[PDB]
Order: C-alpha cells, then structure tokens, then sequence
C-alpha cells in the first residue's frame, strides 16, 4: 500500500496508490497564536488551523514553491501521515512530487527527511508536469501547471522532456488572492489579517472567472448589473462584487496588473512550445494540457484557447485540454504511477540511501 | 477663462483589439522618410518589402488578422517603392513611386486581388531620379503631383497620361514633401536648403519664400492649412524638433514656434481640416502628438499625447467618410510596426450617444469640383462638401 | 486665484494657490446638538463645533479614508469656501487631494459635487503623496503619509509612481488618540464622550513623543519623574502623566499594542521598498519622506531611521527626510504645483465635465 | 580625422581612426518607461538606459547578430554620434563593421543609413574577424570571435578569407547570461525581469571562469568552499555563488546543456580547419586567434589549448593567441586599417553612391 | 556551505548582520553534525562531521 503525496505552496493532497482521488486534502499552514491565554498546543496544521484562525497567524511554510521554514514543513508532513492519513509512514513506501527544474538541494532535503525523520522503507520522487500528463492518458503535451506559489510550462513529447523549454512564471493563486485583496478594498471591504486572505481566497474560488473578451465584460458589468454576486461572511455580513469577478483572474494574461514585467499565461505557453524544436510544435499545439487549482476559473480553458490561436500559426490546431478533475491530475498522475507493474523498479530503499546517500536519488530521478 | 475653450482636449488614442489588426506584413525597410501607408474607407495600401524590384500591399480593410505571405501584391516597379496615395474621387485608383523613375496608377477591384498585379493603368515616365512625392489634386479629377529626387515637380493629367506642367528651376536642393493648399490653386514644399516655398504650379512662380524656417540640418515638413497658414515641422540648431507656424502674407517671423523634444527622425504632421487638429507623428517614435490651431495665441495649443511601447515605421490617416461617427471618433491612424499595422482610434468622450453636430461639420466627398481640362484654364473651386448624418447609426 | 484644499481624516487645510501655508486650518468635524433647548442652527461645523462641544456630539465625516456621510462632507466643503475662505467657489478653479489608490467612485462623488454643487469652473484632482514630494523638492522617493485616518508608504522613482508597491496601514492620528484615552483610564482619568476626544488629542499633540529605545524609556520612566509633564483640563482640573507620552506613539512601531495583526510603520516603509525593483531601492533607502500630522512626535525621525537601518542592508545609506512644515506638505506641494506654468494644462473645465462626464477624469489623472 | 564604429549585438564601441582604444563603450540597449508618469524622454539609449533600468524595459536592437528593429537602431547610431563621441557624421568618414558572411540586405541598410540618415561623407563596411587578424599583426590564422550574439570561426590565409569554411555558432555571452540566470534559481535567487539580466551579466563578467577540467571542478566545489564568491547587489543584499562561476562558461564546450545539438567552440574551430585546404591546416593550428568578449574568461586559453590538442593530430602544435585586449580587437584592427595610407582608395563617397547605389558597396567589400 | 561542512566561529562581541563572505571553519569534506567547546580551553573546539572524522581546531 504505497502513499501518494503531492505538496503544494498551497495545498497539501494525500492518500493511497490505487485510489481515484486524495483521501486527505488540507491547506498548508501552520497557526500560532497571537494572543494571550487566560483560561487555566503552540501550533495548529492544516484544516484545525482553518477553524481556530480568528487567534491565529496563518504562515504557509511553502511560498513561491520554496520552502522557507523546514521546521514547520516537517509538521504539514507529520500532519499527513498521523493526523490524517492516520498510518504508519514506516509501513508504507511514499511517493512524493517535485516541482518542474527542482533544485538539487531541495530533493535532497525532502529525501533525507523522509528517510530519517519518518524512516519510510521506500522513497521516490516525480515531476508534477509528467504526473499531470500521465492522469490525461498522454506521452506527448505540454503541461501548464498554475497553483498557488507558481506556473511551469513543462513540454514533453513522446515521454522525452525538454528542460530547456521549461519556462517558470512568479504568479498563482496566491498572487491572485492578494490581487483580490487589494481591488476589493476600492469597493469598501478591507481584509488585512492573515485570517482574511483565506476570507478572500473562498471569495476568488466561489465567485471569480474568465472573461473571453476583457473590455467587453468590463463595458457590461459598467452598464448593468447581471454579473453581480453576493459572499457572505463568516461573521454573516454580505459583501457584494462587481468587476472584481474577472479583473483578478485578468492578471493571469496581464500580468503588469501586479506591476510584474513578464508575459501572461498564454504567452509563456507559446513561448515554451517555440523553445522546442520545429517538428514537435504541431503536436504540443493540439496536446496544451491545463494542471493545478489556478486552471479551475470558468472560462479559462476558451480564453486560453481563443489567445494561443492568435499567436499561433492559422495552419495549427490548438487545443486545450482541461479535464474536470485537473485540480487533483498530479496525484491522480501520481497515484496511477504508483499502481504501475513497471514502477517498482524505480523504489529506492532506505537501506540503500543509508550506505550510498543522495546521489542514488539524483540518478533515477529527473 | 480658466480652461481654454475647446473641444478637444480630451481626446484619447485606443488601439483596436488583437483580432482587428493586420499581422505578417513585411513593412519596406527604405531608409525615405514617408508615410509607407495610404488608406481610404476601402482599401488599406502598406509599402512592403520584395525581393526584386518593388511592391505594396493592398488588401481591404475587412481582410484583418494574420495575411499570408503569398498574398497577392501590386508589383509592377522594377525598384522598391517609395510613396503611395490613394486617389480621392476614385476609392479603386492609386499611384505609386518608386526608385526606377517612373510613377505609376493602378486600379484595384472591388472584392480586392486574387492574382498579383503586374500591369498598370498608366505609366508616368518625366523624371529622371527616384519620385517620393506624390499628391493628388483635392478638387481637379486626374491630376497628380509628382516630385522626384531631380528637384523637378511634375502635373500629370492621369486620364490622358499627359504632363500639365513642369517646374524645374524652382528647388536648389532635395524637396521633402509638398502639400496643395485648400482649393488645389497653389502647394506648399520644404526643401533641403531649410527653405518654405508657395509655388503657383498653373503659372510657375514663386509666391512666397522663407528662407531659414528651421536651423537644423535634419528634414523637415510643410504642409498647408484650410484657412490658408503653412504648419512647418522641423529642427533647431541644437537638434530640437520644432513646430512652427507661418502666414503667407508675413513671413518675417513665425506665428508660433514651440520645441517638443531633442529625439530624432522627422516630423510628420497629419492635418485634419473639419476639426483644425494637427497629428505630428515622428518616425521611429512610440507616441502621437495632436496640436489644435486656432487664432487665439499661441495659435498651437497642446491637446494630448497618446503614448505607446512600440516605435512605428509608418502611419496613415483613415479620411472622415471612412470613421465611425456613431462612437465619436474624428480620427484613425494605422500604425506601422516593422511587421504589423495596427490601426489606433482617436475618439472625442462624449456622454450622449446621439450625432454629435459640432464634432461632424460638412467634409470634402469623393466627387470632384473640375476637371483637368477646366483647371488648366485658370477655374479655383472648393471641394465638395457631404454629410457625415448618414453615417451615424 | 486657485484654490488649494488639503481635505483629511481629521483636518481639512484650504487656501490660495502661490501661498506658502494655508490660510484655513480647522478640525473636519460636523457637531449636533445632544440636549434640549429651552430659551427662545442644528449643526456646527469647523472651529464652532469646537467651540460649542460641550453641548454637542462630534462626528467625523472620514473615517479611516472613507466618507462615511457624503451630507456631512458637503457641510465641509461648503464651510471651506464661504466660512473660512469666504470666496465663491464658482469664481476660482480649485485643486483638490486623493489618497493614494483612492477608489475611483470616491473620486467620481467628490468631481460630482464641486461641478454640480458648488459650480466650480476648473477642478483636479492630485495624489497626497505626489504633493508631499512636490514640496521637498523631489522627484524619487518614497513618502509615508500618516494623517488622521490611515497611513501610506507610496515609493515614486524619477517621477514614476509604482502603484503595486504602495502599501497602507490602516493605524493613524485617531488610533492613536483612542488608545491614550485607553490608557488614561490606568492613571485614574476618564475621558469617553466624543467631547473629551479632543481634549485627549489635544494631550497627544502636545505631550506625547516617540522614544529611541522603548525599553530604556520605560525602566527610566519606572525609577525617575524627570519624564512627568502636566496637562490643564478646559475646566481648571490637572492631570499628570507618565509613561504615556511614549507609549502611546510606540502603537506606531507595535501595532500589537492595539491587538493588530500588522507590522509596524518602518518594516511597512522597508515592505514598500523592498516591492520595488532592485535597482531602484538605493534611492528610495535615502529619501524616505515623512508627511501628515501624526509624523509630528519629537525622535520619530531618529526612531524612523534607526528602525529601518536595522532592516536594510548595512551598505545602504539610510536617509529620512522630516521637514519642519511636513504637517502642511501635501497643501504645500499642491500650491506650488497650481502655480506651475506647466499645470494649467491640467485643469479640467466644468463645461467638459457636463458633455463628457467622469471619464476624463480617470484620465488625466493617476 | 576618421570615425571608427564597431557595433555589436550586446556593446556597441566607436571613436577615432588612431586612437589605441575605443572613446565611447556603451550598452546596445534601448529602454522605454513601463510605469505611468505621476510628476509633472519616452526612450532612453546606451547608458542612461543603464542609469534608469528600474523603471524601464530595456531591448536590444540587435538580436543573434540580427537587427529586430531598425529603428532602434538608428537610435544606437545617433546616440553614438551626437551623444557619445559628440561629433557632426556629416563631417567625419566612418568605418563599419559587420559579422562574417553578413547578408547583402544587411549591409545595404547599413549603407543607406549612414549615407543618408547621417549623410557621411565616406563610408566602408569591414569584416570583423579579418579586422580582429590586423590588431594581432598577422595576416594567416583562424579567428574564432565569440561576442554576445553569435560565435564565428573564419580562418584566413596569407590574407586570403575561405568563406565555405566559416562556421557559424548561435551561442555567445547573453546565451550564457540567460543560461546562469536560470542555474541561478535553483541556488534559491530569483532574476526574471530584463533589469536583472543586466545584474546577472555583470556577476557573469566578474565571476565566471573556464575550467580546465570541468569533472575535477565539480568535484572540488562538492567537497570545498574554496570556489565561493559573494556578489552585492544594487540594492545592498549580498549573494553567493559557488559551481555556477564555471558552470554558465561550460556551455560554450557543452551546448547540451542549453538543449543545442550543435558543437562547442573547440569543435567548431577544428571543424572550421578540416573544412580548409591540407597544406593550410597547419598554419592555423598554430595562428588559432581568440576575439570577443566571451572569450575574456580566465582559463579559456588554456581550456581551448587543450580541447583543440586532443582533436588536432599529435605531430601540430596548437598555438592559442589571446591578447589581452581582445575584447576591443575588432575596433583596434578598424583603426589600425584606417589609420594606412594605402586604405584611402577603399572610401566609398557621398555622390558616388548616390550616382551608382549599393552596387559599388557589394563589391570592394568581402 | 556549497561544498564540505563548515561552522561559523564569531566573538561575541560581533553582533548584528554578519557578512556573507565571512571567514568559516571549513576543513570538513562532509557536512558537519556537532561541535563542542573545550571546558578548559575557550579557544579549543572539536567538530563531528559526516565525512567519518573528527577535528579539533
Ligand atoms: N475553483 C477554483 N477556482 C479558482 N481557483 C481555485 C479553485 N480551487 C482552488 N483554486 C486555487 O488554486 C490554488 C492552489 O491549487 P493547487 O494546485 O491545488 O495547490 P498547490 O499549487 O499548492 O498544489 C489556491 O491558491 C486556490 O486559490
Ligand atoms: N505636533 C503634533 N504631534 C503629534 N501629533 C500631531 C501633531 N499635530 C497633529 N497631530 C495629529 O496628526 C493627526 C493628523 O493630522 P492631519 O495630517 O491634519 O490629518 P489628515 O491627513 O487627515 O489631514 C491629527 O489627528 C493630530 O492629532
Ligand atoms: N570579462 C568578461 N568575462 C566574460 N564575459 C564578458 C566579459 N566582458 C564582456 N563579456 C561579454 O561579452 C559580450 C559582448 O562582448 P563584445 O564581443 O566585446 O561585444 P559584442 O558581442 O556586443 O560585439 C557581452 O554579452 C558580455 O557578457
Ligand atoms: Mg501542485
Ligand atoms: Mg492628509
Ligand atoms: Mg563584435
């Protein structure tokens, strides 16, 4: 009974190989107080985190896909395999996902903890963008995976990757939800706290979307009121959004909203796809595959359609791929994987990495 | 009292969507400093670049979006193309310059080209260096200005391929661009020698002249207003660019002259008669400029600058029976980028949606006042004028 | 003659363009009557309120930025030009003041009522910020605006504002007010109508300072009275304080003393910066700004930057620039940039306003 | 008194036929404001670009030795002139260089701009390897100029050039700054904007060297400390770099590692002198002329000594020539051939192009 | 460190930002695991590290 874990900035998914979905999804945070107690646990990880966060600062231990405290990404992983998995991790051989052009010293860290902390009998580590193609029953695509801390357009064809196509874009979810953050106080709502972003967050993945064309959207909802929706807040006040529903997904395709200098989604995935060589674009153009919970907007799939088309040469195909289940593809990927008759050779052994170290794990891996 | 009155000093530049504009069009690389495009309410005419001889690209304006590379083109020259002007009265006739000498009128079909155009209507043949000059005459059907690198402006009547008149010993030097005035009785042109001069083409004198408009040594503009006055683009002794205007009648010293920037490449101004808005767009600039010209001083007022990322190689101006009234635009410019044309939309902001009367006064239509035989004889009329109502929807 | 009104939180500064300081400084609070009469005007507004507030309860049409009463804020605008300016605002074109980021249905309102209420014949609008460093003679650097409702770090470079920098603090001049009369109640003082606000403000301005090191000030403050200062109450009663005079301002650098989740003024400075490009944050370290009434305690400079050299890097010059006149800076700048030859093109005609509408108002504007 | 222009892909170098070293050495960068204009130039050239790179989005003109835009070029040119030599072109012949095997519509456009954008009086295009040849007093040998577009390699003999063994290399100095900028991510620095690409060149000019052996050099950098270097940014903060200093140059005899399929620069220039005659390829192996700026790292002498020794048969001695000033060659070869008195027949006039076109430059140009 | 195994040694009198390039105790070709002062000599310590030795410095 292998484990499938697949980490993200934002989101931590796990469960077991074989299954169809994620036993155990839950936020990657770690809460600790900031008050002072009164009344006759210093941190709280994951969905516990989420109820207790009105006396609580929430900190993701993972930002922009770099880890910037171990100390509390040990307890996003200690989190996983006790609290909600409830298993044993020295019991069952872990499957873990890496980040498109992973550094070297973060596998290794990764490795050596699962090994040394959690002592798991058997290891391994695959890329996100292979595993998100190996859930859509493809070997040739390229994968846009957007999540929480950052996008990679990953190129693969006929199984064989292409690192130096590999393009990497500093904008995701959580990018977006400051975004939100920030336009909606210029409707009269102010969230500042840490507890409020994951306010604003709920807001953006339950009332934001996709306008195919921008100004056209921006001169309806300026001269009418059909595309007005209510939240309602935890505390039972109703806030009501605007425009704010697609102008902040609009920094996906434009990013100099954020002030940022780089192109947008769209660009980057055409600018990967030319990066490749001349006889593999054809197929990459019909094989564009959407990954990650920042691909889940309505309407992302036809704008990132209608975009590629214009760049790309009238005689391409362009197809976008965004199945219904792509927010969990890289566990899903992960999870089929794992199940494969041809993967257990690809185990590494704790034993092993004990007398030989992380180099066996560099070697095996891409 | 406070604000200046006018009515357009809020006027903004918009650029048409990505859908809308013309992509892979391989703009000429001349180093001659025209307009590369002409454009009427039918046909867009981009100078392109061709392996042999020289070639410009007409395709209608419903045809926007990527053009192939084997779209069919006008190529008759056997040197690359200089300058392109569509013909007024005749929305399906243009004439071009090129480098072999020769001047030549096409006549374009309705529905656009299906097979490149080789053979011309008319074939002018009275210089002897390369022609990047040419102007239609607004009011007289089938007259056409031509102006080589000879120093030599050439009348040509277009219907019976015949040269009204020469004017030879009237230009010391390169002449830079020349311009009719109102009623086509008279043209303005600047020449290298930094001189103004308002020529008579139907007696061959010379009106008046200023000599030393602009100190600077970079080229420069002339072009005549519809209430009579010269606008002059052009360069300091320090290399500023200028803007300058003159009065035929006293020509000692310039009615305005105001300096906008130290960058280079020429001036070219656009003049729009119905609104007296002048556009000065420089080339290889990223930003377009309108002046407004009225006689209260400094009889040129600043409006706005409409600012972009992109330098632009060429730009033409969509005339007035072509724009869109409806929306309150009195002005669209087809912008010239070294592979794309995107057209930029100069609307007035307006709250009602209603036809906007002042904004839309009577302009020149596309029937001609004389004819060529009439002009000779010594006949001034001024153009045309049509309402712009009909257009508003 | 334009004119010039600096209208905040808490004061509204109104005068002639050319001037060096305002001509008319009052309080922007509207009074009602609280009792009844009984010997044979319903609203103060201004010096009178102040005046009269004994009998009348003050309310602040600006709360935190936010016009929470545009009524009351007419009765402001209306006392500026006929009350205290004594002009006709229909006579004289008048330049008016925005927060940074301010919502663009904050600057419609505002457009709306001096053409249509007041028929001014000219009328702009220009960022505080922008005009605080108009009057330091500046045209790179970064400007932490603390007024009366909220505070702003806006970064500006060669005269290029960068607006996903800008960061807002949502703890100001009226905060702080609060609080000294939170922790007057320590000291055996009671202060709660609306009335002894003012008294408990006019204590801040007054006696209050910001201390080097607060930790030293308050063991001084602990074994010695050198630090005591006494206060005269309206009514002949005094009262003498303590630790107070800099623990109330330290809620600046501690928002933590206010239960605030947030950072404090320098590390909100140092965030702004830090979100600017590289090559940019070596000018904006040596011209750091201070503007608005609340940067007005004794030492917040000399705490300003030692603060912030502790954030920064050792080999950067850290530079805080705290004019004597920074209480009037935004008023300041904004005479001079009305008197500027280069300005009157900037202006926008009341006649344009009726036949365009807001739009060009947007524009032309930042 | 003769001008001398040597324009490259990334620097741009002119002065006076005569002189021992170039006047002015600038960027060939363009930039152009990305942020809006709050206070009351839209293209900055060379080194005020440098100055003000925050706040702008620098390009270059010329792109792998390609000019994308002609009209930034005529920028370069005119900045050159007016603003860096501070001379009249009207007044002064120039000397042009262009790459090896320059397409006649290059050199066309060249022509006519100088001819009549700038109406120079003289004008002649020369070939940057033959001028690179005339700085090193040798008239035999192959020249491998490696600059920051495109890597030649052009071998000549008793003056005589064989063009169908010139070999072209896409890969020069902003390959390999693009190439550290992404080995730089996984050491946890981020540089993406175009502003940064200027940092991260300098750090590769400063830091980078040619290992001789790159598998020992890995080796000792896995084991040691002895190969880290700190560089401090602009903004103050200090950045470590340890492998990465030898790694970015490795690409010029590795190009797998950029994903390219073609050869190294030792390959290429041995393949270069296979393509030649026999009875000359000794000559060259001895005549081997390093030119450029890509080739100023240290140890790249001695790193091509021995790659080309192992390909070239054991009876040749392989001689490497690497002048210290080789990065300036190709502007000291154009003045040296200016400054002859028997290079006065090679002018092409003013009114002889005019009379006769580009044809007379097509021919007594190579 | 980059490569080996290092420990940084400072007086304590050093406070504040601590420079990038500041000289280390790097003989170790392994990462190091421990480090203990001699109780009796304050300018004596020995570190473990992974490379299977241990250095006293
Ligand atoms: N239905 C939705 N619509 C829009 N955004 C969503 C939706 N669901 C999740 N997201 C966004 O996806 C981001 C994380 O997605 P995911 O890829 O699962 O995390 P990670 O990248 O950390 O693995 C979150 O920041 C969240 O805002
Ligand atoms: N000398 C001073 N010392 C301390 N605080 C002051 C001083 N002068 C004014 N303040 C405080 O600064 C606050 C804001 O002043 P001001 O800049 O006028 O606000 P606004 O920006 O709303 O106009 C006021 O609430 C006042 O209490
Ligand atoms: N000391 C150095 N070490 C390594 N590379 C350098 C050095 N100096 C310059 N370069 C590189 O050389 C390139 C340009 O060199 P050069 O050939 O002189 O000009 P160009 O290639 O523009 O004609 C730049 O991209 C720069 O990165
Ligand atoms: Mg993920
Ligand atoms: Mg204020
Ligand atoms: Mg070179």
């Amino acid at each position: 009974a292998a484990l499938v874990v697949d980490n993200g900035s934002g989101m931590c998914k796990a469960g077991f190989a074989g299954d169809d979905a994620p036993r155990a999804v839950f936020p990657s945070i770690v809460g600790r107080p900031r008050h002072q107690g009164v009344m006759v646990k210093d941190s709280y990880v994951g969905d516990e985190a989420q109820s207790k966060r009105g006396i609580l600062t929430l900190k993701y231990p993972i930002e922009h896909g770099i880890v910037t405290n171990w100390d509390d990404m040990e307890k996003i992983w200690h989190h996983t395999f006790y609290n909600e998995l409830r298993v044993a991790p020295e019991e069952h051989p872990v499957l873990l996902t890496e980040a498109p052009l992973n550094p070297k010293a973060n596998r290794e860290k990764m490795t050596q903890i699962m090994f040394e902390t959690f002592n798991t009998p058997a290891m391994y580590v695959a890329i996100q963008a292979v595993l998100s193609l190996y859930a859509s029953g493809r070997t040739t695509g390229i994968v846009m995976d957007s999540g929480d801390g950052v996008t990679h357009t990953v190129p693969i064809y006929e199984g064989y990757a292409l690192p130096h196509a590999i393009l990497r874009l500093d904008l995701a979810g959580r990018d977006l939800t400051d975004y939100l953050m920030k336009i909606l106080t210029e409707r009269g709502y102010s969230f500042t706290t840490t507890a409020e972003r994951e306010i604003v967050r709920d807001i953006k993945e339950k009332l934001c979307y996709v306008a195919l064309d921008f100004e056209q959207e921006m001169a309806t909802a300026a001269s009418s009121s059909s595309l007005e929706k209510s939240y309602e807040l935890p505390d039972g006040q109703v806030i009501t959004i605007g425009n704010e529903r697609f102008r902040c997904p609009e920094a996906l395709f434009q990013p100099s909203f954020l002030g940022m200098e780089s192109a947008g989604i769209h660009e980057t995935t055409f600018n990967s796809i030319m990066k490749c060589d001349v006889d593999i674009r054809k197929d990459l153009y019909a094989n564009t595959v959407l990954s990650g919970g920042t691909t889940m907007y309505p309407g992302i799939a036809d704008r990132m359609q209608k975009e590629i088309t214009a760049l790309a040469p009238s005689t391409m195909k362009i197809k976008i791929i965004a199945p219904p289940e792509r927010k969990y593809s890289v566990w899903i990927g992960g999870s089929i994987l794992a199940s494969l008759s041809t993967f257990q050779q690809m185990w590494i052994s704790k034993q092993e990495y004990d007398e030989s170290g992380p180099s066996i794990v560099h070697r095996k891996c891409f | 009292k406070v604000v200046r009155q006018s009515k357009f000093r809020h006027v903004f530049g918009q650029p048409v969507k990505n859908d809308q504009c013309y992509e892979d069009i391989r703009v000429s690389r001349v180093t001659w400093d025209s307009t590369f495009c002409a454009v009427n309410p039918k046909f867009l005419a981009v100078i392109v670049e061709a392996s042999g001889g020289g070639a410009f690209l007409v395709l209608p304006l419903s045809k926007t979006g990527r053009i192939d590379k084997a779209y069919p083109t006008v190529c008759g020259h056997t040197g690359p193309v200089l300058d392109i002007d569509w013909c007024p009265h005749n929305d399906e006739v243009i004439a071009s310059g090129s480098e072999d000498c020769t001047v030549m009128v096409w006549q374009i079909p309705e529905n656009g080209l299906t097979s490149p155009l080789t053979e011309p209507v008319v074939v002018l043949e009275g210089h002897t260096k390369r022609v990047g000059i040419i102007a239609w005459h607004p009011t007289a059907r089938n007259v056409l200005l031509s102006a080589g690198c000879d120093n030599v402006v050439l009348i040509w009547n277009v219907g019976t391929a015949e040269e009204l008149y020469r004017l030879d010993s009237l230009h010391p030097d390169l002449i830079y661009n020349v311009s009719w005035n109102h009623n086509g009785s008279l043209f303005c042109s600047a020449c290298k020698d930094k001189s103004v001069r308002i020529i008579d083409p139907r007696r061959g004198t010379l009106v008046a002249e200023r000599e030393k408009a602009h100190e600077g040594a970079r080229p420069m503009r002339a072009i005549f207003l519809a209430d009579g006055k010269v606008f002059t683009t052009g360069f300091s002794r320090m290399s500023e660019r200028q803007l300058a205007l003159w009065d035929p009648e006293n020509l000692e010293e310039p009615m305005a002259l105001q300096e906008l920037d130290s960058s280079n490449g020429a001036l070219l101004p656009f003049y729009d008669p119905d609104t007296s808005v002048v556009y000065v767009c420089g080339k290889g600039d990223s930003s377009i400029r309108y002046f407004e010209i009225t006689e209260e001083p400094p009889y040129i007022h600043f409006l706005n600058t409409f600012t972009s990322k992109e330098p632009q190689r060429g730009m033409g101006s969509m005339p007035k029976r072509g724009l869109e009234v409806s929306k309150c635009e009195i002005a669209r410019f087809y912008k010239l980028h070294e592979r794309k044309c995107e057209p930029i939309v100069m609307t007035v902001p307006r709250k009602s949606d209603l036809f906007q009367d002042d904004l839309y006064p009577d302009t020149a239509g596309p029937e001609a006042a004389l004819e060529a035989e009439e002009w000779v004889s010594g006949r001034d009329a001024d153009p045309i004028l049509i309402s712009l109502r009909e257009a508003y929807v």
